[PDB]
RNA sequence: UCGCUACUACCGAUUGGAUGGUUUAGUGAGGCCCUCGGAUCGGCCCCGCCGGGGUGCCCUGGCGGAGCGCUGA
RNA sequence: UGGUGACUCUAGAUAACCUCGGGCCGAUCGCACGCCGGCGGCGACGACCCAUUCGAACGUCUGCCCUAUCAACUUUCGAUGGUAGUCGCCGUGCCUACCAUGGUGACCACGGGUGACGGGGAAUCAGGGUUCGAUUCCGGAGAGGGAGCCUGAGAAACGGCUACCACAUCCAAGGAAGGCAGCAGGCGCGCAAAUU
RNA sequence: AAACUGCGAAUGGCUCAUUAAAUCAGUUAUGGUUCCUUUGGUCGCUCGUACUUGGAUAACUGUGGUAAUUCU
């Protein structure tokens, strides 16, 4: 697991690898954009909420926010969703993506501190 | 995906017909969205050319014509009570084109004796109150109180239209088609077509 | 009643027969004026076009058709349908090799009017193209002529 | 095919163009205009193939690119633009004037015309409806459409357009007595007065014409414009005078015409 | 009438297997249309910390929060 | 008012409607520069509606090879017609409800076949004929086989997408991507056909 | 340059498997329909913040995933 943590105000990005469980337990079963509280992943990180913005899974395909879906699913995407952009108007292909749910199958976890 | 060619069918003599193509474009047919009883829902279809289809599928009002007064107002449509292709049709409601539908009759009724200074549809009792009392019993002028009774002379109507305004509800048919232009218009039934429909409603039960 | 037959209003569309009549028309006549239309090349329409009380859609006198095209001819065969009759029309092939001719023909459905009662079979009959009206019917009678051996 | 041509082949061009079989498969397409593809001359066949100025189909662009021509006074910039009959075609930077009448042929024919000439053409009518608050139009054959026009124009008459404003100076109608040009069939570019017209109700009038030598024809009535009043036209006519001659004849005046050298 | 060598085709057990075309019945991917659904994204409010203008009250700027508020996508 | 051979046409008048998945009535760019704070000249993009052009579609009439060891077919499930509508760009059993019982057939329907895409044409030929026409022009169809769509003025589009049946490429085994009846080229097939 | 927007990609090319009143040819019809474009018309014809309105989003910067794709 990493986390792909960004800080809006001062426009800063950072990957931060985390090899634990305790440190994302309080990260599991939460859907996309929902303020948890990041304060288990160490000592620094005392009054920090923290948003789950999205992610990848193991495999390398991003999460989307409408599916409720704890896998994989195949979506038919058209222009204006996620996960795809059109070659050709009205071009709509049908592509794998993973639902919303925050596991332990992810890769990267974008992370926004909000507060 | 349906499709509305010639060549799915027999010939004159019997004989069936290998199709030479595939199904085209240009011979599609959509799906009837049958127009209901609510409040409105219209949905844009997109045709041949880039032009637009009102494709209706709740309906509430629809402006009508009184055809021997020329008034044409917009009335509350009520009910179907008889549709002379599918009787199915009148159980769910389904506006179609010529469907026999029940509209109510006071835009009709406030336009009378604006226009007349007649009562009509009142009961016997006659309660009268006197929002319409400055309507029905108003002050006229010397060129107006000749004018009116001028028009009081014509000013009848015939029996079987009365006993509709007597509990508010008129016999109207569709003459627009709702599932291509989104409105519901149509005419009041006068006269033998109202008679017509009433003996064909009568027996209907 | 003699019209309406139907189960719906059987009814001339353009004619309005609502219109609000004083003493004298209550108690002069019920009259109902009637729509009938002149067909431009030369066929003259039949009284009882203009006197009849019959509803037809698709005659070419009183109702929406419109004539332009070929106007043709042929014989009357059958008439077993409601306002359609068939006739045959009767031509010669030539085969080129032989220099000969040879009997052929072709069937029409084609639709008559009501103004065109008492029509029997086997007598010649004009027809003229206007748009489908069903889906073997593209003709319309225009006139009556009467087979020789009549009086 | 889905949705419309772009390309003409060569072998299937009008023949009247002229063009031979094998310069490619291509033919110029005239783009959509005032006429119909088999009835018109692209702009780039009269540059190249017939005035001999350009050479290939990139000195036409590079002519016309220069804004130096003019069809009907308005300035074009389009190389398969159809120009057709009467239509006047002004190139100010040389100082000619052409105007596309038909020859005797059936064929289109170089025609220089005067600049006192070119402010006016002619336009046939061909269809007159009101509308729009009650406004009366014509259509012309060019689809110059011309609100408000004479009462006494009808359908197949004659009007003269002004060029520079695009109104109506005077018109000629449709009568016998009159002079006319045939503009399609095996009659085309012949100038006969108008003799008798048959008319065939459900189908087409026929129009008998005669010459100014005595040889009648006959034509449909689309394919007949009124030229002049009387028996003088009121444009120019070409070398020859709209008067076909028969093989015969044209032969003898090769064979006489070659006497004159030396 | 009556003796040798081979091919063509059919019958040909084997209820030998594999695949088409018509239909009987059952099932029915995917798209579209309808009725729902409502993950999320705004907006308008309401207070709280407060400036200026006009005259305790109105409009403005920074935000913050909460509500099964009430609307749009 | 104007028209056609013929309108239920074109215009006119009156009463109303006018779709929140909205109908037009310009919050747009450039070049020369100005005339008495206003008034500007040429263009470029747009734009509802009308006309035209380019078409497309659906119809009318007439026409095609072999076969009777194919003589009756079509009609539950639309076959022929009537009425009312649904759908559709629109005319129509196109489709649905209720009716009527019709429609085609030795003048060869219906069924099967074709070493059948149709024409313009080609070979041969006294005159008549016979046979070929996949092939560069016109028209049709189709992109491995059926089917369904998106976008758009236009496609049921395959050098677009979604399925299924048939083949088949990579793979770290979780997945991903395909369509030469375009030009070359390869294999196979075959008597039989050219340069990546 | 890039990327957004517009337009085209429905033409051209290839082949002849289907298909026998079908395709097609000649002849007519749309008075029974749609038509990007071009050309001409029309575009103060409506009686009811403007000396200029609102929110996003690429390219770009920066942080990543997947063995792998014109994936994101």
């Amino acid at each position: 697991m990493k986390l792909n943590i960004s800080f809006p105000a001062t426009g800063c990005q950072k990957l931060i690898e985390v090899d634990d469980e305790r440190k994302l337990r309080t990260f599991y079963e939460k859907r996309m954009a929902t303020e948890v509280a990041a304060d288990a992943l160490g000592e620094e990180w005392k009054g920090y909420v923290v948003r789950i913005s999205g992610g990848n899974d193991k495999q390398g395909f991003p999460m989307k926010q409408g599916v409720l879906t704890h896998g994989r699913v195949r979506l038919l995407l058209s222009k204006g969703h996620s996960c795809y952009r059109p070659r050709r108007t009205g071009e709509r292909k049908r592509k794998s993506v993973r639902g919303c749910i925050v596991d332990a199958n992810l890769s990267v976890l974008n992370l926004v501190i909000v507060k | 995906g349906i499709s509305r060619d010639n060549w799915h069918k027999r010939r004159k003599t019997g004989g069936k017909r290998k199709p030479y193509h595939k199904k085209r474009k240009y011979e599609l047919g959509r799906p009837a969205a049958n127009t209901k009883i609510g409040p409105r829902r219209i949905h844009t279809v997109r045709v041949r050319g880039g032009n637009k289809k009102y494709r209706a599928l709740r309906l509430d009002v629809g402006n009508f014509s009184w055809g021997s007064e020329c008034c044409t107002r917009k009335t509350r449509i009520i009910d179907v009570v008889y549709n002379a292709s599918n009787n199915e049709l009148v159980r769910t409601k389904t506006l179609v084109k010529n469907c026999i539908v029940l509209i109510d009759s006071t835009p009709y009724r406030q336009w009378y004796e604006s226009h007349y200074a007649l009562p009509l549809g009142r009961k016997k009792g006659a309660k009268l109150t006197p929002e319409e009392e400055e309507i029905l019993n108003k002050k006229r002028s010397k060129k107006i109180q000749k004018k009116y009774d001028e028009r009081k002379k014509n000013a009848k109507i015939s029996s079987l239209l009365e006993e509709q305004f007597q509990q508010g509800k008129l016999l109207a048919c569709i003459a627009s088609r709702p599932g291509q232009c989104g409105r519901a218009d149509g005419y009041v039934l006068e006269g033998k077509e109202l008679e017509f429909y009433l003996r064909k409603i009568k027996a209907r039960k | 009643a003699d019209i309406q037959t139907e189960r719906a209003y059987q009814k001339q569309p353009t004619i309005f027969q609502n219109k609000k009549r004083v003493l004298l028309g209550e108690t002069g006549k019920e009259k109902l004026p009637r729509y009938y239309k002149n067909i431009g090349l030369g066929f003259k329409t039949p009284k009882e076009a203009i006197e009849g009380t019959y509803i037809d859609k698709k005659c070419p006198f009183t109702g929406n058709v419109s004539i332009r095209g070929r106007i043709l001819s042929g014989v009357v065969t059958k008439m077993k349908m409601q306002r359609t009759i068939v006739i045959r029309r009767d031509y010669l092939h030539y085969i080129r090799k032989y220099n000969r001719f040879e009997k052929r023909h072709k069937n029409m459905s084609v639709h008559l009017s009501p103004c065109f009662r008492d029509v029997q079979i086997g007598d010649i009959v004009t027809v003229g193209e206007c748009r489908p009206l069903s889906k073997t019917v593209r003709f319309n009678v225009l006139k009556v002529t009467k087979a020789a051996g009549t009086k | 095919a889905r949705g419309p041509k772009k390309h003409l082949k060569r072998v299937a061009a009008p023949k009247h163009w002229m063009l031979d079989k094998l310069t490619g498969v291509f033919a110029p397409r005239p783009s959509t205009g005032p006429h119909k593809l088999r009835e018109c001359l692209p702009l780039i066949i009269f540059l190249r193939n017939r005035l001999k100025y350009a050479l290939t189909g990139d000195e036409v662009k590079k002519i016309c690119m220069q804004r130096f021509i003019k069809i009907d006074g308005k300035v074009r910039t389009d190389i398969t633009y159809p120009a057709g009959f009467m239509d006047v075609i002004s190139i100010d930077k040389t100082g000619e004037n052409f105007r596309l009448i038909y020859d005797t042929k059936g064929r289109f024919a170089v025609h220089r015309i005067t600049p006192e000439e070119a402010k006016y053409k002619l336009c046939k009518v061909r269809k007159i409806f009101v509308g729009t608050k009650g406004i009366p139009h014509l259509v012309t054959h060019d689809a110059r459409t011309i609100r408000y026009p004479d009462p006494l124009i009808k359908v197949n008459d004659t009007i003269q357009i002004d060029l520079e404003t695009g109104k109506i100076t005077d018109f000629i109608k449709f009568d016998t007595g009159n002079l006319c040009m045939v503009t399609g069939g095996a009659n085309l570019g012949r100038i006969g007065v108008i003799t008798n017209r048959e008319r065939h109700p459900g189908s087409f009038d026929v129009v008998h014409v005669k010459d100014a030598n005595g040889n009648s024809f006959a034509t449909r009535l689309s394919n007949i414009f009124v030229i002049g009043k009387g028996n003088k036209p009121w444009i120019s006519l070409p070398r020859g005078k709209g008067i076909r001659l028969t093989i015969a004849e044209e032969r003898d005046k090769r064979l006489a015409a070659k006497q004159s050298s030396g």
